[PDB]
Order: structure tokens, then sequence, then C-alpha cells
């Protein structure tokens, strides 16, 4: 339970996600970041070293979203810029730009099966793009406010979505209807993700509480107190046995799924975390923030 | 009940609400004042 | 105070067989220096084993992982109370002294630290323990609602503090407290004037909170277009007024000194407002307001390189990184290179965190007219940057076109879209007749580089 | 105005060499705000100074709130305000050396004012933007206050 590698000046301005790979698709090797700096860097976690491999430009915003595709070994970045772009971690090559205008861009969310991209839209509704087709295929009806967050199950069984308001909504990727309607929370929700049985849903609020809700009856399994700050992103353990928090206050505690327990916390980040993510193993824990330092976090 | 005598008048507390107010030092209104009546006088 | 002062820097130099001294000595000093009590709870733990084996009681003990509690040593005080806990249960013949509450004042204070030990769990937990077993106290029943009134304040908070008050009308905390839970809407603007004057009785006066609220709630009213109507004038003057009845009974108060600033800067001075601002800076400047009201003055006076790290400073604090409101204030008369670029970067990173404002994507389309003005009206200058330059008019327009459907707006409607829309449009015909110059000047470097290599070949 | 410079600084150490001479000192102070070192030698005989007290020091070009440029020279029969008039200690030198992190392609980013008040020296080290005041052979003063607080 330590600190691996410490990338010293990762970028020139703050990185707001970060993406690294789990299968052994030419992903888990290979580190893509997002920063505000327009400079999709494609790290290359080769020989235990963090080494860049390309750097794709275009985006006329900073990256607000990072994601490796579950079964491709390709990524796509999106922005405010309303220019979601596809790219290829075989060539750094752009595929696609998908004009998502005026404004309605958001954070990504790959399908498991990665034919599927989820984009949040300005209206409230949860818009689902085609990888291959780039247009608006079907459009998820549940207005309200925003669309602050998208998550895709790692076996495609659930959908749930993070409003401004603290309202989960879980959706049914399987027909596109909303089944459930969670209200646990009254503050915006940063991040979520599933866990990786799909049995478990944690939720990063602006409360400093990771409220793991159940996902099969829509149900509270337990309020774990988080951090003092918001917790801006959350991660599972590909072998499922804890998650790991980032929240808005340079603290990176890993948080135990079982026993709701702190078992290691990181204080290595001069400013707030943005970005955690696991490794294909769960050993290594990348992470990113405003200190612009990726910091690769080894828990044996 | 005895509970509530018996903690209030053992305990003490060195801040309350009005304490924030006033700071720690001394800044009294005569360095404060002659400036509100000084701008009060020019209108 | 001063002569048991002077009695205690008397009995301490001299060894009489000191055994109390170091409690008295601490006694006073928490008021004073926190670190003195320390230091004498310290001595003092350590001379009452001497003379017989008898284990320290715990109210020492308790009340210095009290004055821990509010350093940074959260574990050792949290040790402190957790052995203090211990003691207290030993002492089941201590019925006089009543072991009990010791007990309960340790896990009060422990419940707090466990508060601000990023555990609210646990917290909950104890208070909930003090509550089953004494339902007529107060503060652990009032901290539990700000428990619940992070998650919102619609949840058991607004409950709790009004049952709270309920059980206690005549507690000036929870009172308070239930003039708080307005402050979240504001729209018992004039309405909330009634429910702060409920213990405005004599009884309980003077009370310098339930004035500097009103006093507050009156300044809310300030900032409207209606002024002119001999309204809020009056309304200035009425706050002045309380202000000064608040400055006559109490010279000390900062906050009287912040609102008469505050009224005086409405007043337009801005030069006499730096002056009476500086009392409150220079007796306590930790506190969220003067910052902000000190670099509006700065950012008034054109300066805005006194008053961008003024407003970074507030945002050191341990609550958030990107605020709206910092950032709404931090562009206010930006122009020059470095405050534009950069302007467009503080402001993507506000709108990260909350895009639904129409403010924040209101200013990132001036902003960008702005730069693509300084960009395509007097240059003539470097090619790249005219390619660019097109790509971020037709982002602003496209926010120009996204803007005018939105119903809301900031107070005032934005049907004023009309004239940077022709200001876009005469900037797309100058950068199309600036592409022009841009391929001139890239003729002009090719024949320069063509009329070196030709002498680099000479040579 | 006229003021060059306007910040809070508190001592932390004085004489870490040892004490040298019997009427000067080393005060190694730090800034609250804005993060620049400080090297001030005061007449310690005459203004005793403790460790963790805190000054107001303004370097100002004039003592005059017009700002009106002082010639130079000791006139004690003097009716004109004063910026004196609210500071314990006060005195007149001349700035000689203005060092920086400079290099051959981009800027400073912090500088280094060496000002010697007749003998008594002082190196206000820090960043290079509220520098911008001090330039070689210059009057300045010091205008220092220690704080109650």
């Amino acid at each position: 339970y330590g600190i691996l590698f410490k990338q010293e000046q990762a970028h020139d301005d703050a990185i707001w996600s970060v993406a690294w790979g789990t299968n052994k698709k030419e992903n888990s090797e290979t580190v893509v970041t997002g920063s505000l700096d327009d400079l999709v860097k494609v790290w290359k976690w080769r020989d235990e070293r963090l080494d860049l491999q390309w750097s794709l430009e275009g985006h006329q915003l900073g990256v607000v979203s990072v994601d490796i595709s579950h079964t491709l070994p390709i990524a796509a970045s999106s922005s405010l810029d309303a220019h979601i772009r596809l790219w290829d971690l075989e060539n750094g090559k752009q595929i696609k730009s998908i004009d998502a205008g005026p404004v309605d861009a958001w954070t990504l969310a790959f399908s498991p099966d990665s034919q599927y991209l989820a984009t949040g839209t300005h209206v409230g509704k949860v818009n689902i793009f085609g990888v291959e087709s780039g247009k608006k295929e079907y459009s998820l009806d549940t207005r309200g406010k925003f669309i602050l967050s998208i998550a895709y199950s790692p076996d495609g069984k659930y959908l749930a979505s993070g409003a401004i308001d603290g309202i989960i909504n879980i959706f049914d990727i399987a027909t596109g209807k909303l089944l459930h309607t969670l209200e646990g929370h009254a503050m915006p929700i940063r991040s979520l993700t599933f866990s990786p049985d799909s049995q478990l849903l944690v939720t990063a609020s602006d409360d400093g509480y990771i409220k793991i809700y159940d996902v099969q009856h829509a149900n509270l399994a337990g309020t774990l107190s988080g951090h003092a700050s918001w917790v801006l992103n959350v991660a599972f353990c590909p072998d499922d046995t804890h998650f790991v928090s980032s929240s808005s206050d340079k603290s990176v505690k890993v948080w135990d799924v079982g026993t709701r327990t702190c078992v290691h916390t990181f204080f290595d980040h001069q400013d707030q975390v943005w970005g955690v993510k696991y490794n294909g193993n769960g050993s290594k824990i990348v992470s990113v923030g405003d200190d612009q330092e990726i910091h690769i976090y080894d828990c044996p | 009940v005895d509970v509530t005598r018996d903690i209030v008048s053992r305990e003490r507390v060195w801040r309350t609400r009005t304490t924030i107010l006033q700071s720690t030092g001394k800044n009294f209104s005569k360095n404060i004042f002659a400036i509100l009546q000084s701008v009060k006088a020019r209108e | 105070r001063d002569i048991a002062k002077g009695h205690l820097k008397k009995v301490t130099e001299q060894y009489p067989d000191d055994v109390e001294a170091w409690i008295e000595l601490a006694q006073i000093l928490e008021q004073t220096d926190i670190q003195g009590a320390l230091s004498a709870y310290g001595t003092a733990t350590r001379i009452l084993q001497e003379k017989v084996q008898a284990d320290v009681p715990p109210e020492i003990l308790n009340n210095v992982g009290a004055l821990h509690f509010r350093l940074g040593n959260l574990g050792e005080a949290k040790k402190y109370f957790l052995a203090s806990l211990d003691r207290a249960k030993a002492e089941a013949e201590h019925d006089e002294h009543y072991y009990n509450a010791i007990s309960v004042t340790t896990s009060y204070n422990l419940a707090r630290l466990y508060e601000a030990m990023c555990e609210f769990h646990e917290a909950e937990k104890l208070y909930k323990n003090i509550l089953r077993e004494h339902p007529n106290y107060v503060d652990c029943y009032l901290r539990l609602g700000a428990m619940a009134r992070d998650k919102g304040n619609f949840y058991e908070a607004s409950d709790w503090f009004k049952e709270a008050l309920q059980i206690n009308q005549d507690h000036p905390d929870a009172w308070s407290l239930i003039g708080n839970l307005h402050l979240a809407k504001q729209e018992w603007g004039p309405g909330q004037k009634k429910f702060e004057r409920i213990l405005k009785q004599p009884s309980t006066q003077s009370d310098t909170y339930s004035m500097l609220a009103l006093g507050n709630v009156w300044l809310q009213t300030l900032h409207q277009p209606t002024r002119d109507r001999e309204k809020e004038k009056r309304h200035q003057d009425r706050a002045l007024a309380i202000y000064k009845q608040v400055l006559r009974n109490d010279a000390k108060n900062l906050y009287a000194a912040n609102g008469i600033g505050a009224v005086l800067a409405h007043k337009g001075y801005f030069r006499e407002a730096r002056d009476v601002f500086a009392q409150v800076r220079e007796a306590t400047a930790d506190i969220s307001d003067v910052w902000l009201n000190l670099a509006h003055i700065y950012v008034e006076q054109k300066q805005y390189i006194s008053a961008v790290q003024m407003y970074e400073n507030c945002l050191r604090k341990f609550y958030k990184h990107q605020n709206t409101e910092v950032v709404l204030y931090l562009a206010r008369a930006l122009f020059k290179c470095g405050k534009l670029q950069e302007c467009k970067q503080t402001l993507l990173k506000a709108r990260h965190v909350a895009p639904s404002d129409t403010v924040l994507m209101f200013n990132v389309a001036l902003v960008l007219q702005r730069l693509a003005t300084s960009v395509l009206k007097d240059e003539k200058s470097n090619l790249k940057e005219v390619l660019n330059a097109v790509k971020e008019l037709e982002l602003a327009h496209r926010y120009f076109s996204y803007l005018s459907k939105v119903g809301d707006k900031m107070r005032f409607d934005l049907a004023l879209a009309a004239t940077e829309a022709r200001q876009c449009s005469d900037l797309l015909s100058q950068a199309q007749y600036h592409v022009a110059r841009a391929r001139k000047q890239d003729e002009e470097e090719r024949e320069l580089r063509a009329k070196q290599e030709q002498e680099k070949e000479l040579l | 105005a006229g003021i060059l410079f306007e910040d809070i600084f508190d001592v932390k150490d004085i004489d870490p060499e040892g004490k040298k001479f019997d009427r000067v000192s080393r005060l190694h102070c730090e800034s609250e705000s804005f993060k620049m070192d400080l090297i001030l030698d005061v007449n310690i005989q005459i203004y005793p100074v403790d460790l963790g007290d805190k000054f107001r020091l303004v370097i100002a070009s004039t003592l005059y709130e017009d700002g009106t440029l002082d010639d130079g020279e000791y006139n004690p029969t003097d009716d004109r305000p004063s910026r004196a008039d609210q500071f314990e200690y006060v005195m007149y030198g001349k700035v000689y050396r203005i060092e920086g992190d400079e290099t051959s392609t981009e800027a400073a980013t912090r500088l280094s004012a060496y000002v010697s008040y007749g003998g008594l020296l002082m190196r206000l080290q820090g960043d290079a933007n509220n520098l911008h005041g001090f330039e070689v052979d210059s009057r300045v003063y010091l205008l220092m206050k220690k704080l109650a607080f």
C-alpha cells in the first residue's frame, strides 16, 4: 500500500479525468487522459513506466471525460465544444467528430459491448449516440435539470444517471425505459460507476457521504461517511474487493466495499484529485487532478 | 431532571456567539465614527 | 483574573509541594493562548502520581482533550476522550461528583470530534446515545440537525431545530438557528423580519446577533434599480442606523464596521471604503466576507493585479475549488492579454461544476468575441491564430443562437443579443478579408527563406 | 501614492549565524500573504524586537501623502503631513542591486531587491510581480510599525 510512479507535470493545465484499461486489448497498458490544456495524451504504461505514446489534439475546449472501450482498443474524448471526437489508440488518429451541438455535450459512457455512447443533455435527457454512426439513435425521455453523470454496467444490464439534485435515474439499456428513480440525495451527483458484479451502485454527491445503493431492488445498502469535501471520482477494484474515492481535498481514501472502512489513504497530491481509476488487476491505481501530476498507486 | 443542572453548572463556555462578533483586540469607534460623520458632513 | 494570574505567577516559581496549582493555572489560560493550558495540564498530569498511585481523574484528561480538539491533534484528543470515558466509567462511588455528567460531556466532545473527523456515522451514533438517556439536552439534538442539514436543508434538520426550540423557546442558539433556516431560500426577505423579532424582547436584550441578522437581511434588499424612487436610500439609512446603534453599544464589533463599509461602498465612496474596511481587515482578515469586499474596491480602481489574488485566497479554504460567484467577480473589466485567455480558463473551470448558469455561457461568448476582435480587426498577426479565430467565432455564434431560446435570465432579459450578432457578422467579414493577408504573409516568409538559402549556398 | 510595497511580516529567527555586532541583528522574517523573504537589519538597541512579533512594513518612495518627491535632505522645520506619523521605526536608504532568476529567453519570475540604508541591509526576495516599483539607484524608505495584535 503506497505510491509506485509519480509523474510530475503531467499536463500544462489541470487534468479533469483519467482513463485506464482493464482487459487485454491493448488498453490496460496504455493510459488515456484528458485535461483542460486540449491535449489528449495517450500515455503507454510500459515497462512499469508511464511513457507518452500519442498526443492527440483538436478539441477547442478542455477535455471533460475520457474512457477506454471495454471490447475495443480505441478511445473517445468529449468536451464542452459540443464536438465529441472519436480516436484510435492503434494509430493515434481521429475516427470522427460527433457535433453534439449547440452545447449539449457532457461526460461519455462507453457501452460494455462498445456499440453505444451515452451523453448528457442540458434538457435533462440522456442521448444515446452510436459509436459507428454518430447520429442520435434514441434518447431517454426523463427530463429534469441536467445529466451530470452516466455509467454503463460492466455486463450491460442497468444504467444510472446523476442529476443536479441527487436524482438517480435507473434506466434499462436492454429496453430503453426508466425502471427506478432513487432520490436518496439532494446534492448534485458528480460521478458514479457500477460494481463489477452490477449489484452495488456508489453515488458521489456533494455531501461527503458514500451512500451505496442497490440496483436489483432500488434500496440503500448503507450510508458510508466519505470525505469532508465533495467526492469527485469513484471506481471499483476489478477483483471487486475495494473502491477508491476521489474528493475535493487532496486526499485519496480507499474505502472497503464490504466493511465500509478506509483501508488506506494517499496525501501525495498537493491539489485536489479529479480522476481515479484502477488497473487491470486492481494493484495500480492511477490518479490525476489539478496538481497536473499522474500518481500510480500500488496496493498489492 | 437533575442531569441538566448537573452539567451546565460545572462546564465553561469560553466562546459563544457574541464573542465572535467583537475583535480579540481593542478597536473602538473613535477612529470609525469620525469618518462616519465626516462623510455625512460633506453630503 | 489579573490578581489571580499574579497569584499563580507567584505560586509557580516556589515549590511548596504544589499539587493543584497547575490546575488553576490552566483554568485561566483556556481563554488565552491555548498552548499554556496544555503545558499546565501536561505538568499537572504527572504531578498527581508521586504522592500515591492514583489514576488521573477524567475531568483533567477531558479538558486537555477538549483543548487538543480545537487543534490539529484530533487523534490525540480522541485518545484523551476515550481514556476519559473509561476512567469516568470506573467512578462507581463518585455519585456526588456525578461521573455520569463527566461521561456525558466527554462523549459530547467525542461526538463533536467525530463530526469533525469525517465520520458522521459514529457522531450520529454517539449523539443518539446521549439522546436515549437524556432528552432534555439541547446541544446534541441541535448538532444532529446540522448533520442532517449537510445532505439538505429540508431533511430532519428543519424539524429537529424547531423541536429543540419548542422544548426551549428561551434558548438564543435554537431561535437563531430557526432564523438560519430561512437563509437558504431568500424568498422570505421582508417576511423574515417577523421571525427575527420574536426574541427581541428586553429580557433577551441586548442581543447583537439578532440585530446584525436584521442588518444583513436589510442589506440584502439593496442592489436594485429602484434607488431613484427614494426607496433604497431609506433602506441604506435604516441599515446605517442599525449599524450605528450596534456600534455605540459595542465599538469592537467588526460586523457593524463591515456593514457600514458595505453601505458606504453602495453610496459611491469606494475611495472612502478602503479606510473603513482597513480596521476590519487588521482585526481579523480571515473571514470570507472581507476578502471579497476589499477585492471589490481593488477591482473597481482598475487594479486586477491586487484583486485576482484576493479572490484566489478566499478559494484557498477547504470548502470547494470552483465557485461561481468568485469567478463572476473575477472578470469585471479585464482586457489585457493575460486577463482574457486565462479568464476563459477560469470561466471553463467554473462552468465545469455547474453549466446550467446562463451568465457563464454569456461571458465565455463575450470574451471569445473580445479575443476575436482583438485578432481580426487590427491584425495583421500570426496565421494559425487567424485559422483558430474563425472556429472560436463560430462557437460563439452557436452559443448566440442557443442563448436566445432560454426563458429565465439573470433578472434581466437577454433581448440585447442582436448587437453581438451584428458584431460577429462584421468579424466574419473581417476574418474572410484577413485570411488573404495571412496567405500574403505565408508567401512573404517563403521568399525570405528562399533568399536566405541562396546566401547559404554562396557560403 | 508612491507605495512601492506593502505587506504584513512576522519574525521567525534572529541572528542565526550568531550576533556579530552589538546594536544590529539579522531579522529573517517571512510574509503572510505575498510569501516573500526578508533579511531586514534593525537597530535592536533603540527598537528591540523579539520573535513572533508582526509588523506592517511599507516601502515608500516618499513620506508625503501627495507624493511630491522630496529632493532628499534633513529639514526638521516642516509642517507638511508625513506618513511617518503612524510608524515607530522609519529609515532611508538607496536600493543598489535587483537580482532575479532571469534567463536568456523567458523573463524572471522571482526578483531580489538589495537596499542599503547607509549600512543596514535588506533583501526583499520573492516573486517578480510586486517588485515592479524597485529600480536600481533610487531612494526608498522603510516605514514599519509593530503590530500589537
